[PDB]
C-alpha cells in the first residue's frame, strides 16, 4: 500500500495534487520511496516480464472518484516488445537487461501507482560500453538506445 | 500484489 510524502508541489494542473515522492510498504514491512525520476516495475499480464518505466511525475488525481494516486510515466520497451520484423534493425541480439526508451506518444502514459511492483535501477550506457555481465546477479537494467516504431536511435536529450 | 496495468492507446 501506498502513501503520500509530505506536502504536494507547487500546484500546476488543475484537480490534482503533485508529489515528488510516494511511500510503498511491503510486506517484508519495510517502507520504501520512490521519487519522481527514478524507474519502476509495472505489473503486465501474469505471463510476462514487467514493463519497465521512468516516473515522470506522481499525482492524487482528483478527476477519479474516489480520488486515485496516479502516475505519469515515459515508457520503456523490452526486445520483446518490438515487432518481430524490426528486431533486425538493431543489428545485434540484446542481453535481457537492456531495454530502449520508447519514444513515440501513441501509448497512454497514465498509471495507478497500485500497478508499481516496486523500483528498479535502470542505467544508461554509451553506444558502445558493455553491459555487465558483472556480478551482483545484477536487478540493474540498461539502455542504450530508444525505439520509435520505426528505428533505434540514440537517447533523446 | 502488483495490481495489473493494461496499456492503451491516444492520450500524446
Amino acid at each position: 500500500t501506498f502513501s503520500w510524502v509530505g506536502r504536494p508541489l507547487p500546484n500546476r494542473k488543475q484537480f490534482q495534487q503533485m508529489y515528488r515522492e510516494i511511500c510503498m510498504k511491503i510486506n517484508d514491512g519495510s517502507e520504501i520511496h520512490i521519487k519522481v525520476g527514478q524507474f519502476v516495475l509495472i505489473q503486465g499480464e501474469d505471463n510476462k516480464k514487467p514493463y519497465v518505466a521512468k516516473l515522470i511525475e506522481l499525482f492524487q488525481n482528483g478527476a477519479e472518484v474516489p480520488p486515485k494516486k496516479c502516475a505519469r510515466v515515459q515508457w520503456f520497451v523490452r526486445f520483446l516488445e518490438i515487432p518481430v520484423s524490426k528486431r533486425h534493425l538493431l543489428g545485434r541480439s540484446p542481453p535481457a537487461q537492456e531495454i530502449f526508451w520508447y519514444d513515440c506518444s501513441d501509448w497512454d502514459n497514465k498509471i495507478n501507482v497500485e500497478t508499481i511492483i516496486g523500483p528498479v535501477q535502470v542505467v544508461a550506457l554509451a553506444p558502445e560500453e558493455v553491459i555487465p555481465v558483472d556480478q551482483k546477479s545484477e536487478e540493474t537494467l540498461f539502455v542504450k538506445l530508444s525505439w520509435n516504431k520505426k528505428d533505434f536511435a540514440p537517447l533523446p536529450p | 500484489g502488483a495490481k495489473r496495468h493494461r496499456k492503451v492507446l491516444r492520450d500524446n
